[PDB]
RNA sequence: GAUAAGGGAAGUCGGCAAAAUAGAUCCGUAACUUCGGGAUAAGGAUUGGCUCUAAGGAUCGG
RNA sequence: UAUCUGGUUGAUCCUGCCAGUAGUCAUAUGCUUGUCUCAAAGAUUAAGCCAUGCAUGUCUAAGUAUAAGCAAUUUAUACAGUGAAACUGCGAAUGGCUCAUUAAAUCAGUUAUCGUUUAUUUGAUAGUAUACUUGGAUAACCGUGGUAAUUCUAGAGCUAAUACAUGCUUAAAAUCCCGACUGUUUGGAAGGGAUGUAUUUAUUAGAUAAAAAUUUGAUGAUUCAUAAUAACUUUUCGAAUCGCAUGGCCUUGUGCUGGCGAUGGUUCAUUCAAAUUUCUGCCCUAUCAACUUUCGAUGGUAGGAUAGUGGCCUACCAUGGUUUCAACGGGUAACGGGGAAUAAGGGUUCGAUUCCGGAGAGGGAGCCUGAGAAACGGCUACCACAUCCAAGGAAGGCAGCAGGCGCGCAAAUUACCCAAUCCCGACACGGGGAGGUAGUGACAAUAAAUAACGAUACAGGUUGUAAUUGGAAUGAGUACAAUGUAAAUACCUUAACGAGGAACAAUUGGAGGGCAAGUCUGGUGCCAGCAGCCGCGGUAAUUCCAGCUCCAAAAGCGUAUAUUAAAGUUGUUGCAGUUAAAAAGCUCGUAGUUGAACCUUGGGCUUGGCUGGCCGGUCCUGGACCCAGCCGAGCCUUUCCUUCUGGCCAGGACUUUUACUUUGAAAAAAUUAGAGUGUUCAAAGCAGGCCUUUGCUCGAAUAUAUUAGCAUGGAAUAAUAGAAUAGGACGUUAUGGUUCU
RNA sequence: CGGCACCUUACGAGAAAUCAAAGUCUUUGGGUUCUGGGGGGAGUAUGGUCGCAAGGCUGAAACUUAAAGGAAUUGACGGAAG
RNA sequence: CCCGUCGCUACUACCGAUUGAAUGGCUUAGUGAGGCCUCCGGAUUGGUUUAGGGAACCGAGAAGCUGGUCAAACUUGGUCAUUUAGAGGAAGUAAAAGUCGUAACAAGGUUUCCGUAGGUGAACCUGCGGAAGGAUCAU
RNA sequence: AACAUGUUCUU
């Protein structure tokens, strides 16, 4: 087709953006950036369709042209910036902070956080190898590259990064017993804890997990995001629900119970 | 133009395929360089992605390696004496990869004499004996004499390689691709491969 | 372009056009509820029919089943709320007994007729059409407007009605002055 | 016994006479048929000189 | 709603079709047409031809300003503000249109790149062995012009950069090669070179089976990454750029210095892409049975070419590759898919077209530029069309939007606008016929007026009564005003208006049967006509032509064609073959389909859960005990159920192959089924609701997908293998011998 | 035991005539081959193929049409019988 | 009740001299635009930079030239497919009451029918073998 | 022994 597409049709936009059908023909097309097109949430969606801070995209343009909006602390003006998993969005003018986290229903809930909290994030180790001049580095899930990591770090490990200096604070080894959070699949948004991992050479590795309530659920290894060291201790704040799935009758019961 | 697509060919069953689309630029070919031996002329080619290739149309000199000795020098190419794929390239001295060529043996001779102190050729004529007597009676300081002694023992080389040093031209194989890189580089023939090509040549 | 808008039909004509029994029954229903045409009978038949297809399938399932319980209870509650079903009939098996005489009671034409607002059901229809009726604080002009239990109490003349407080109307304002 | 601009059988009873074709290699070859043919059907391409390359043998000697 | 009815006969039971019936987001057409919400719309024939206009441009404080352009005198006699032109940069490869080509092609799910390119984005990332900052070109501009004419340009004079080409500013110690002298059993040393990163070639690291007589990354896997050595290169680049603030230090020199930034740059990573690519899956056709291989067909070696693999192409060589399990050829009124219509189930039919993938821009081909195009709102050429011309020449591509011609059964305005949706650019600002708003719009879909209420004598067995007497009510429509909106329109809201024949007058088809509703009156007289079918009509026509009444659906009803059900009249479920159509004259026989039985059965012990009642302990529900029932485990019975190491997991050594079935990973939205929601209802949509806030709030469910691929439990059914000239199985720590590590 | 048949019955089958298979078929599945899909046009035309020929095998379409057909019943008729 | 030829008319399709015609695809051969690569060329131009008058030799380079490569397109021939004219010939079907006979249905007045072969205005007749769907389930 | 034929259309 002669070259790269620059438009995204509304019906072809990822469903986890909850874009209404009849608004118009097109959808925001997330720019090339740190996260994949499909597994990211562009800033215009975050700052318009979630927070209702803007009535439309022109006012989104105006808001970001005034250095208000920040991603991972740095200032961004790209209206279609592909904000993704673990990203921290700072709004100093409103005195408000956020972190993109998968709510259990499968989306990015509006997760408010504190200023002290809005200064770090987490990163899965894609690979570890030597660059030029023999210097070792590890690649994270957000396109960040860090040189001179701990000589023990391997793939599938989570690291803590400070959003100011880009430095690594502390990390996690991947093994049985780790609190995690599924990154894709049908088990999206739910928080579990590693039970077992089954290794298929040449294939796709399988990992067995368990929620706080006893539920064993398997998932592709590539969708496992370690979020802690043990059960009950995440390294970030969790949304209203703590990542446990509730059946439709359960939620209906709870809605009736709450409303009287 | 020239194309590399597979759609113009018959299926493995033997069916004649129908036209699918017009020719695409991402499947082009180009003209062979047909590199020759002469004064250097190198033309750049703009390729896909903004990269560059170099069509060696004519080359004088190439960087050749004596593999065993761990040394390589920028000699000059005399001619083409054998090509595995077509005798038309040897008959017209066309340089491509894997062409058997003769190079100037002179710079390797200088390196041999300077790094060791012995000489090659081994022929016992007039000029050969005169140069041998000159080399054996050269002026060497005591520390250079001792470092050359530390380089002794392994001084002698295989009988086929040094025998050819009588003519000042060795046998080599082109290892570079002159049409792709603009370099005409290679390595000296040695051992089993050398015996194979000599058997092919003298015949 | 822009995504299509979903739509559908709300009735299906009978396969046999001239059945004396069915025709007579449909005329009886039209007369008992003052309906405009048979399509209003057809709509009740259609919607009750899809209800009964889904609800029959549910009744063919087992109890305590989440599909079964969830969908059946949702259907039962949506039926009790509108006044099609009553208080003691939340079982999913009374719905099969339901009749086009049921769904046709809940119309604002019938309800306006039943509680003294009109002298005849034809009068009730022409009052709703001519905008003299009000359901709670919302004025309604659609005869097929279904009234739940909550709006059963809240049907009266329009707040600004000639029959509910306000300037009477053209014939009055043209005759009473002389 | 030869040649002839442009035309090309208008000449003549009639293409009479003349012209045109032609060896060899490779390609390709219809109807019809007594299945043998028709067939060199029809219709195309190549061919000099020089310098090379390859293939195809005989007799002795375990 | 898993349904039938009319028609062969004097009558019957059948076969069997014709006819009737209902749907179609399925098209045309006739008649008719009041209101609202929603809404398809030159696909079908001609990927036919097109007048005209528009559809792609782009500037920030941060590239280049002597407009002889505009404003005023100002922290600015180098400029400094605004702002044309032009240079430079970026975009123009997106979008939108269409469905012509195309049948293992496209496409779908599923793979691969240890087989490649990738502007941009985002991370990183280079001190490499004239410098108070180098040159020369041209545009813009004034000036002479030439041609009939075009977005044609020529001479001449200036003048710039983030344009073009050049070029230094520089650490620290250290390694290596050469090595004049020199120590003297093998040292030191002057003096020369290379130090980065790119490029090409060659050669070495890149190790990790456990005890006797040192450091080392990743992968399932590599010649991987990375590193070293020797050399190589028409030497890649390691910043001669720009804006605002102007600080601090004095050894007071237009001193040394240093804040946010613009832009740029090598390599790697990432992101957006691309190009190939594995496995399985396409409609009709044998009046297509052999096809491919000259000139590449199938494979091997070597090269060339490519971004890269590969007969992609060349040279030499071999003779291979596909096919009745349907190759190859032919047809397609064939772009594929998500999907659509009908639907008891199984099916049948359709999919040009709102999303995804492909392909094309009159037909063909070839290229430039660029990260990316074999680009057509880019070029070049031919063919076909076609415009102008002063006859010398010049200029084209609506299957973009609107509009014309043609074609036909068949489809709308040369309108308004960037306000939403998003896209592009140097960009907060410019542009966008993409897109949005109106016009035409009985394609379809939702809701839904054409009336109603009382009284007289009447009529009748407490109202259900046949007419004409009145009071009222109303929106169809016209119109003050606000709203709506970019401005409007329309809806919604509303001053003054707006009904007795409320003439503000409903239509389309029917009245023998199928099939609901007349044997009433005239006309004709087997004529004219009706009639889907059976039939009607020949002077008493319930069927024609007409008037009255009635029936059905109704703002919609009828006709034509196609398709779906009815059709168990295509039959796998599920037909028929003696005589209704239909068993080959008869055997043999290959492919195909299909093929007897048989190999661990019983028995016992211990024990988890959830089912009913007995305890009953009842607030629908709760605990140990007995009873039984179901789904399970573990041991023992001659005993299957891999095997070692560390020492119920985690690294080694081995595994007969399949079908079938279980479970799971994952599988775009839209559509389907389906939970929540007074869009006033509903179709829909994905919202909305709350004491009325300067806030708070549940949401945007769930299943369906699975032929093929992946992972997984089971061992019935159906296959496959095994020890028969023993060339068989075991010997753990059997014995001896020969090799390797 | 195998064979050519026959008689009765009708559980069963069938539209019936009839059928020991034409039964074990809506309570619809032992294996497998072939053939038909209203009546005509028509086993025609065309292409192919076999044959000395006569012909055999393969084999359409346009168009046309409301029946054609099967089995039985009552009558009538018979150059049928009693 | 019913068969065929024959007569009038209408419609459909078939054969057919015309080496008929037209349209669309594929293709041998011949010619071949143009681009790209290559090869020289050298209008012009700045100096690797140097010369008493400037003589060398550096760089940049247009038109054009050589040889290739991809290959539009034209002619010729071939082949495939699809429409289509045609003297004449031979069918089929339809169409109240035309002609000739009476083949079939009854033992249809010669039982009917199948295959094959001859003959004949027409139905049809005859020979050879077969069938009962016969007019005989039987001596 | 001979024996051919019966306009069309119904009610
Ligand atoms: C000379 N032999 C002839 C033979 O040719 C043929 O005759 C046909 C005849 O069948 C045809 O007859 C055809 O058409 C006629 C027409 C009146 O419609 C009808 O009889 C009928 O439809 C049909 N048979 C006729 N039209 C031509 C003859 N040669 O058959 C009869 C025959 C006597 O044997
Ligand atoms: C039964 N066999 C018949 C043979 O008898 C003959 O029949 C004709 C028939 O064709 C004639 O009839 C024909 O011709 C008339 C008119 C044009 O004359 C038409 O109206 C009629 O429809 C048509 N069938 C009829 N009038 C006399 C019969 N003998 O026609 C040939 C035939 C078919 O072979």
């Amino acid at each position: 087709a002669r070259g790269p597409k620059k438009h995204l049709k509304r019906l072809a936009a990822p469903s986890h953006w909850m874009l209404d059908k009849l608004s118009g023909t097109y959808a925001p097309r997330p720019s090339a950036g740190p996260h994949k097109l499909r597994e990211s949430l562009p800033l215009v969606v975050f700052l318009r369709n979630r927070l209702k801070y803007a009535l439309n995209g022109r006012e989104v343009k105006a808001i970001m042209m005034q250095q208000h909006v920040q991603v991972d602390g740095k200032v961004r003006t790209d209206t279609t910036y592909p904000a993704g998993f673990m990203d921290v969005i700072t709004l100093e003018a409103t005195n408000e902070h956020f972190r993109l986290v998968y709510d259990v229903k499968g989306k990015f809930a509006v997760h408010r956080i504190s200023a002290e909290e809005a200064a770090y994030k987490l990163g899965k180790v894609k690979k570890v190898q030597l660059g030029k001049k023999g210097v070792p580095y590890v690649v994270t899930h957000d396109g960040r590259t860090i040189r001179y990591p701990d000589p023990l770090i391997r793939a599938n490990d989570t690291v803590k990064i400070d959003l100011a200096t880009g430095k690594i604070d502390d990390f996690i080894k991947f093994d049985t017993g780790r609190l995690v959070m599924v990154t894709g699949g049908r088990n999206l948004g739910r928080v579990g804890v590693i039970v077992h991992r089954e290794k298929h050479e040449g294939g796709f590795d399988l990992v067995h997990i368990k929620d706080a309530l006893e539920n064993t659920f398997v998932t592709r290894l590539s969708n496992v995001f370690v979020i802690g060291t043990e059960a009950g201790k995440p390294w970030v704040s969790l949304p209203k629900g703590k990542g446990i799935k509730l059946s439709i009758s359960e939620e209906r019961d709870r809605r009736r119970a709450q409303q009287g | 133009g020239i194309s590399r697509d597979s759609r113009h060919k018959r299926s493995a069953t033997g069916a004649k395929r129908a036209q699918f689309r017009k020719k695409r630029k991402f499947e082009l070919g180009r003209q062979p360089a047909n590199t020759k031996i002469g004064p250097k002329r190198i033309h750049s080619v703009r390729t896909r992605g903004g990269n560059q290739k170099f069509r060696a149309l004519r080359v004088e000199t190439g960087n050749f390696s004596w593999g065993s000795e761990g040394v390589s020098r920028k000699t000059r190419i005399a001619g083409v004496v054998y090509h595995p794929s077509n005798n038309e390239l040897v008959r017209t001295n066309t340089l491509t990869k894997s062409a058997v060529v003769q190079i100037d043996a002179t710079p390797f001779r200088q390196w041999y004499e300077n790094h060791y102190g012995a000489t090659l050729g081994k022929k016992k004529g007039g000029a050969h004996a005169a140069h041998a007597a000159e080399v054996a009676d050269a002026k060497r300081s005591r520390k250079v004499e001792r470092k050359l002694a530390a380089r002794s023992g392994a001084a002698a080389i295989e009988s086929a390689v040094d025998s050819q040093f009588g003519s000042g031209r060795l046998y080599a194989v082109i290892s570079s691709r002159p049409g792709q890189s603009g370099r005409c580089d290679g390595y000296i023939l040695e051992g089993e491969e050398l015996a194979f090509y000599l058997r092919r040549l003298t015949a | 372009p822009r995504a299509p808008r979903t739509y559908s039909k709300t009735y299906s004509v009978p396969k046999r056009p001239y059945e004396s029994a069915r025709l007579d029954a449909e005329l009886k229903l039209a007369g008992e509820y003052g309906l405009k045409n048979k399509r209003e009978i057809y709509r009740i038949g259609f919607q009750l029919s899809k209800i009964r297809r889904a609800a029959r399938d549910l009744l063919t399932r087992d109890e305590k089943d989440p599909k079964r319980l969830f969908e059946g209870n949702a259907l039962i509650r949506r039926l009790v709320r509108i006044g099609v079903l009553s208080e003691d009939k939340m079982k999913l098996d009374y719905v099969l007994a339901l009749k086009p005489e049921d769904f046709l009671e809940r119309r604002l034409q019938t309800q306006v007729f039943k509680l003294g607002l009109a002298r005849s059901i034809h009068h009730a229809r022409v009052l709703i059409t001519q905008r003299h009726i009000a359901v709670g604080k919302q004025i309604v002009n659609i005869p097929s407007f279904t009234v739940r239990l909550d709006s059963q109490k809240h049907i009266d003349f329009a707040h600004n009605s000639p029959y509910g407080g306000g300037r009477a109307g053209r014939v009055k304002r043209k005759n009473q002055g002389k």
